[PDB]
RNA sequence: UUACUGUUCCCUGGGAUUGGCUUUGGGCUUUUCCUGCGCAGCUUAGGUGGAAGGCGAAGAAGGCCCCCUUCCGGGGGGGCCCGAGCCAUCAGUGAGAUACCACUCUGGAAGAGCUAGAAUUCUAACCUUGUGUCAGGACCUACGGGCCAAGGGACAUUCU
RNA sequence: CAGUGCCGGAAGGUCAAGGAAGUUGGUGACCUGAUGACAGGGGAGCCGGCGACCGAAGCCCCGGUGAACGGCGGCCGUAACUAUAACGGUCCUAAGGUAGCGAAAUUCCUUGUCGGGUAAGUUCCGACCCGCACGAAAGGCGUAACGAUCUGGGCACUGUC
RNA sequence: CAGGGCCUAAGAUCAGGCCGAAAGGCGUAGUCGAUGGACAACAGGUGAAUAUUCCUGUACUACCCCUUGUUGGUCCCGAGG
RNA sequence: AAGCGAGUCUUCAUAGGGCAAUUGUCACUGCUUAUGGACCCGAACCUGGGUGAUCUAUCCAUGACCAGGAUGAAGCUUGGGUGAAACUAAGUGGAGGUCCGAACCGACUGAUGUUGAAGAAUCAGCGGAUGAGUUGUGGUUAGGGGUGAAAUGCCACUCG
RNA sequence: AUCCCGUGUGAAUCAGCAAGGACCACCUUGCAAGGCUAAAUACUCCUGGGUGACCGAUAGCGAAGUAGUACCGUGAGGGA
RNA sequence: GAGUUGAAAAUAAGCAGAGAUCCGGAGAUUCCCGAAUAGGUCAACCUUUCGAACUUCUGCUGAAUCCAUGGGCAGGCAAGAGACAACCUGGCGAACUGAAACAUCUUAGUAGCCAGAGGAAAAGAAAGCAAAAGCGAUUCCCGUAGUAGCGGCGAGCGAA
């Protein structure tokens, strides 16, 4: 899916809007992109598919803690 | 458009290029997360380990 | 279909993923200057203030010379030489000294900051590969996983 | 090689998002007028508006490229009888159709004119070229062999008549 | 005798793995999947309806028991086919 | 519109002008109006989700069939010709997107048949028939599609 | 304006922050970025009672007997 | 409390005034398929080492990697899967239509599809309304009100 685990982000439903007020859909969605972040609880490498968001967390906050907010590290 | 922060880190082990293994030179948060981090190079400037230690 | 309004593939820019070194180098500054032909004039009037005192011998007027913007009219000091003055109200003059300076200007430099852009590379992000190596009761020379190696490399990829 | 398409190019012009010197507005502690039932100015903070300048590709531009899109002209004159035009000038385009073909699956007039075939042939074949409105890879001109292809003629054969 | 208790092709389903509003899509091991590969029965008679099937003759497969030897054997793996 | 109010707006002005200076209500029944399928029947259609490749249009996997008869390409080997070549009798061979013609596949003409024996056939001939063949079984692609030796053909007697 | 998201930047703790329909000043109101709760409420494949100016075999459920049956379609489905 | 072995008669044998048939509460069995579940499957079948397969929980052993993870083995009345007319919530989400065309808009966040769950679900305990006066979570009904508005200021939409 385009969700990320840490930080519940999904997919917005926006409309893009023209000159003439024509609407279609487009589906928008995260840059949860693939990284391989290092853990030091394990003092490892692990390969991740995070947003940058979850990104800001991780190296604001820290991966325990943001790890153990989603509830899944392995 | 815009810049992004420089983090602050502590260092562990001599630079290359500016510090010896104790200086306070802040440089830049992706140069801590790709390369200062994971080799146990740096470390990030906190009051609850700076300050009392 | 070169009718209208659009969409998509694709391309191209700002952000993010996205870091390290040094150059080329456009705009801002960190102090000082060469520098300025309305007037009768010792003089090519840099708009103001401090103004009987400074530069001096740690070696000044005036003669030997390199340089420049140039209206080649007139100037600056690098070296040597010279040996006790450049004045200061002078009368001109809205406003004054080439005795002196805190500032700062049409032009640039000295060593430094800041920001572009472009370029050089490094690997640690990221991408690709490996009948290279290890793995469980056994294999993964079957996709794959850990390690290692090589090629790229902050480009590409993905997102707005 | 004009327009269009495609390729290449960078000097310049146009140029979005965004960045940004500066300018300007609202509110506003405070200071002033005020025979009025209030008003004028305004520091900082916050919220804005315009915005010099930077800003890519595209586009304008330049050059190339017909087995890329496609297009390949009118006007008259003059050679010893009638002629006809080898030849000439002029206008406009990017260029004015080359070889070969040509009343053709293409020709309206048209059953064009001539010759063959037929007693007689708007159909057929061979020619002329006045090609309404052929034409060179939307290929042109040919040809052996082939075709339940189209079409013209002949022998044998017969109720098709 | 023909299929299954054997094997695989096209193809399908695909553990884990990647992806994706959901449903599911891709894909490896594995498992199914004959139209193929492997494997042993023919003749006569019977008979209202059955015959390589029932009866009689001769056969052939796949295991057990009965006798000789062996201490290792089976599967996975390596190869021929 | 603040507001005024039997007045009020427009104006220098009530001078004039506009509008007011008053009026029942709740039901039932009936007629019309408005939103709903809205007096009944009827489209070609559009969209969404499913079902179908037993027909047929590709392709795959695995099998099977193509009677019989003609011609005689390439090659090869003998023998001619020169020191070797170039080339030719003669056999041998059995190639073909070859020919005639059955099964088989297909449908060119004509007649019949048109409430047909048959929602596409019968009869008489006809084209291919060793291939760009035909067919069985198991599959494959599914409708903003598939497939198409390309006809808008076919995708269950239905296909712009 | 309030409310929720995509990219990017990115605060303050009560002397504060948010709202009162751009926004600023004062006042008023409340304390986001943590969760859980019955009732009133909407409906019928039904169940148990009571009704009907509802029907009476072309009606009422498609269906008063084999009724989603016979039959049709490969199937979805149609349907007495 | 008097006859019974369904519709459903007949026949053969029973069962019953130490109480049958029948009714009610709680239990037992429930072949095979179907979540279908040992494995395969062309559902109600085949093969079987006769097995709650898989996910989750618990326990032991514990790879590449030291702790881990993955795996394997085992236990378990063992939690989930599947079904459900309508309402409810969450996500994707039209088009015919109305505007006398049509693109903004409407139809419409309706239908449909998927997922989930209960007898109800959602919401719900003020970073709320309001206006200088006051109320005290959410939901629903009457009303304001077809008002304020919004809108090619069209069609329509319509609160608080």
């Amino acid at each position: 899916r385009r969700i990320c685990p840490f930080t519940g982000k999904k997919s917005n439903k926006a409309n893009r809007v023209s000159h003439s007020n024509h609407k279609t859909k487009r589906l928008q969605f995260v840059n949860l992109q693939y990284k391989r972040v290092w853990w030091e609880a394990g003092k490892r490498f692990v390969k991740l598919r995070l947003s940058t968001k979850a990104l800001k967390t991780i190296e604001k906050n820290g991966l325990d803690a943001v790890a153990k907010k989603a509830g899944i590290d392995l | 458009k815009k810049v992004k922060k420089i983090r602050k880190i502590i260092l562990k082990e001599d630079i290359p290029d500016l510090g010896k293994k104790g200086q306070l030179l802040d440089v830049r948060a992706g140069f801590l997360r790709n390369f200062l981090l994971p080799l146990g190079k740096a470390e990030v400037v906190t009051p609850l380990l700076l300050k009392e230690m």
